[PDB]
């Protein structure tokens, strides 16, 4: 299995573990490369799809 | 053209990398010659 490093995005990446979620508590929390910290709540923005 | 306002969403996104200069498009014909459909 060879890999190759071009000039390219590089799909290929492999996996990454990933927790459950908890609420009401401050957090420190990383979402896909957004890293951040505080309370996450249920929330009513309407998010369209993209 | 009609006037008013309408924002375009994304739809594709490809990772391909390639220069791309110049472009033409396309078009679906049918034998009756041929007869198409009025579209500018
Ligand atoms: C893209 O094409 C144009 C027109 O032929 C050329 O001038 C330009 O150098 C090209 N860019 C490349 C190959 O990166």
């Amino acid at each position: 299995l060879s890999f190759e490093l071009l000039h390219a995005p590089a799909t290929v990446c492999g996996p990454k573990k990933s927790t459950n979620l908890v609420k009401n508590k401050c957090v420190n929390f990383n979402f896909n490369g957004l890293k951040g910290t505080g309370v996450l709540t249920e929330s009513n923005k309407k998010f369209l799809p993209f | 053209l009609p006037q008013g306002f309408s924002a375009l969403e994304p739809l594709v996104d490809l990772p391909i990398g390639i220069n791309i200069t110049r472009f033409q498009t396309l078009l679906a014909l049918h034998r009756s010659g041929w007869t198409a459909g009025a579209a500018a």
